RNA sequence: CCCGAUGCAAACUGCGAAUACCGGAGAAUGUUAUCACGGGAGACACACGGCGGGUGCUAACGUCCGUC
RNA sequence: CCUCCUAAAGAGUAACGGAGGAGCACGAAGGUUGGCUAAUCCUGGUCGGACAUCAGGAGGUUAGUGCAAUGGCAUAAGCCAGCUUGACUGCGAGCGUGACGGCGCGAGCAGGUGCGAAAGCAGGUCAUAGUGAUCCGGUGGUUCUGAAUGGAAGGGCCAUCGCUCAACG
RNA sequence: UGCCUGGCGGCCGUAGCGCGGUGGUCCCACCUGACCCCAUGCCGAACUCAGAAGUGAAACGCCGUAGCGCCGAUGGUAGUGUGGGGUCUCCCCAUGCGAGAGUAGGGAACUGCCAGGCA
């Protein structure tokens, strides 16, 4: 509980103060992220996806998980249970940690950063967006670097409307937009 | 020529182990002491009186022999 | 969702041991208590039963359901049933996984007098 | 590409019987008119008309189906 | 040979009709036990233009179910996984099909097995086409028999193989 | 015996969709931790283990709401068996059976056993 109890102590009664709500735990509660990939080019050959997956497994406590195509298409030349990607499901106290290095430091050291786009929700109440270049974090070492690739990180969250979802993200002080 | 349909229906005495109805797919399924081969031929595993049915949420036809 | 999951698994294997039109065991686990029930082939009446939400179980328990508690809930319905004169009814899992408690319970149940 | 309305489909039916088939009970009548076996048959190019149809150019006094 | 109508609500039902599909294949694509459930649309984003993975919602089987088609499949008959080969041996009441040989289903029995804690299931494939009666030939086993006797040849029985006879009871 | 909550069945949309109110007495649910029973084709996602720390937020329970789904008479209509007729390509007459759709009406279901709290 690095973040856990702390943010209980803290956003918490800031959320209530700001919404009053009647129960403790009706606050908007983030539940996991989904960390996937959307490389759209590791069709040439299985070298890139193995890379992707190491860079993922690094990146977290925990290996990835592959993931294949839903259908088959003409267009983009898709066949069908064509892997081309992989994910992560973090829940417990690694998404608390990957959560907490990446508001701390990884958000500020972005080059042209204009902020997070509010608008880029789900239509219900939950963000998600792909920040590219990962090779801001530490963890991807520059001398490792074999490709551009970009993330896809989607935040969990427990909220009835947009406007939850705002409340939460503001809670966290969203730098900016 | 395949013999298809309904050759016992509600209320016909039938013997043991007796094909009830023939079907491509499964119009009905097995009540009580009915079976139901691989070719989905209704037959009855004991003695008694046919009769039809319906049941499940669905609104399904099943063929179920009462006992003698 | 979770309650509509379990039931449509279950719900498979109660048609199934029902064919047979035979008596049927089924087991409810819930966080807190532990429900058991004995049903007859017709399926509308309850024959025996045991769970520890009745205070005649809980003087020897610390908490509602737990090993101890699932242990002594198949003591109760064995001997209930032992003396009711169930003559070995057939066994449904409530639709869930044979791993946890349920396995405890089965046993209590099989060395108490079940043939199941 | 899709949607609302508007008509049809023998190879569409979220609905759907009169009629014909089978199963059970029943008063009445029918030279058992019902069924099994055995001996002995004839015929094995049918026509016309009604009914609901296919084909045919819904032209046919054309042709082909099942019932009478 | 098979799928819907024609074919007129039992079944069957003509025509040089309308549409056509097949001679397959699997030692897994089967059985068991467990877990799961889609086509399609919108919103956001790195290549993304209207259609790559992902997040959410609507949707609730309109996909998938190997075949061209029909009727079915949510308890899924579809998907993933632990084991295995019950695709075993001798049988099999009774039922349906037809003019007929014959063909299909088939509860249940005895022996031994696979799966499942058990209850229980397993005698091939979601069902409906994948076939070739007929004699002849290659191989291995079987004293069953052997034209007076001991043997041999020959005959008999068991298991496999040679097929656009596409014209294919 | 009266109210509330749970399991087991029938009925299979008169049981459905949506809106409002409402629930922590018991029970139920969310949930903390999981290194331990146990599991992730990664993830405590689901199963399982120790609880009332906190809550009824969410699911679900009950009442109302007929906006929305359904059935549904009565009558009429088309159709059809039987016998006849016409102007026989089609229709009518006497008689029997009688559609579909739609109208009135309904309901926010009902029903049997036990258990826990409130009485």
């Amino acid at each position: 509980a690095k973040l856990h109890d702390y943010y209980k102590d803290e956003v918490v009664k800031k959320l209530m103060t700001e919404f009053n709500y009647n129960s403790v735990m009706q606050v908007p509660r983030v539940e996991k992220i989904t960390l996937n990939m959307g490389v759209g080019e590791a069709i040439a050959d299985k070298k890139l996806l193995d890379n992707a997956a190491a860079d993922l497994a690094a990146i977290s406590g925990q290996k990835p998980l592959i993931t294949k195509a839903r259908k088959s298409v003409a267009g983009f030349k898709i066949r069908q249970g064509y892997p081309i990607g992989c994910k992560v499901t973090l829940r417990g106290e690694r998404m608390w940690e990957f959560f907490e290095r990446l508001i701390t430091i990884a958000v500020p050291r972005i080059r042209d950063f204009r902020g997070l786009s509010a608008k880029s929700f789900d239509g219900r109440g939950n963000y998600s967006m792909g920040v590219r270049e990962q090779i801001i974090f530490p963890e991807i070492d520059y001398d490792k670097v074999d490709r551009v690739r970009g993330l896809d990180i989607t935040i969990t969250t427990t909220a009835k409307s947009d406007e939850e979802g705002r409340a939460l993200l503001a809670a966290f002080d969203f730098p900016f937009r | 020529a395949k013999r298809l349909g309904v050759k016992r229906f509600g209320g016909e005495s039938v013997l043991a182990g007796s094909i009830i109805v023939r079907q491509r797919g499964t119009k009905f399924h097995a009540g009580a002491n009915v079976g139901c081969g691989r070719d989905h031929t209704l037959f009855a595993k004991a003695d008694g009186k046919v009769k039809f049915e319906v049941k499940g949420p669905k609104n399904r036809k099943f063929i179920s022999i009462e006992a003698e | 969702d979770k309650k509509s999951a379990r039931i449509r698994r279950a719900t498979r294997a109660r048609r199934k041991l029902q064919e047979l039109g035979a008596t049927r065991l089924v087991v409810h686990r819930t966080p807190r208590h532990i429900y058991a029930q004995v049903i007859a082939p017709n399926g509308s009446e309850v024959l025996v039963a045991a769970s520890t939400v009745e205070k005649a179980i809980a003087e020897q328990l610390k908490y509602t359901g737990n090993k101890d508690a699932a242990a002594a809930v198949g003591k109760a319905v064995a001997e209930r049933a032992l003396e009711k004169g169930i003559k070995d009814v057939s066994f449904d899992r409530s639709g869930f996984q044979y791993h946890g408690r349920v396995q405890a319970l089965a046993d209590a149940a099989r060395e108490a007098g079940l043939q199941f």
